[PDB]
């Protein structure tokens, strides 16, 4: 009737690096 | 006192930071290849490096101003005709 499928291991997605990206402050100007 | 920025560049992980392809020479180029060439220059012939005092180019302004004594002479004695 119908065919058997086997519960695989799933391929990996391409991964996300979930890191926090820190910029440094702009100049201020001195005057 | 004024909390200024020095100069930065990080890594680019990016297809973008390989293609810049250019060739233009600033100030701190040019002044790195004056004092490597000062240091060389000071090393084949005074045969210390330690480049405290270089005689060579005490020597070579000297005769550059030299050079400009002449040019303001020149200058100088133009402008008296």
């Amino acid at each position: 009737s119908r065919l058997i499928f086997e519960h695989q291991r799933r391929l990996t997605p391409p991964t996300t690096r979930k890191g926090t990206i820190t910029i440094e402050p702009p100049p201020q100007l001195p005057r | 006192d004024r909390r200024s920025f020095s100069s930065r560049t990080p890594v680019n992980e990016n297809p973008d930071g390989v293609q810049y392809r250019r060739g233009f020479v600033t100030r701190h180029q040019v002044s790195g290849w004056r004092f490597v060439m000062r240091r060389i220059a000071s090393g084949v012939a005074l045969h210390d490096t330690r480049m405290l005092v270089d005689p060579l180019r005490t020597q070579s302004r000297a005769v550059l101003t030299g050079a400009l004594i002449l040019v303001t002479g020149l200058v100088g004695c133009f402008i008296f005709s």
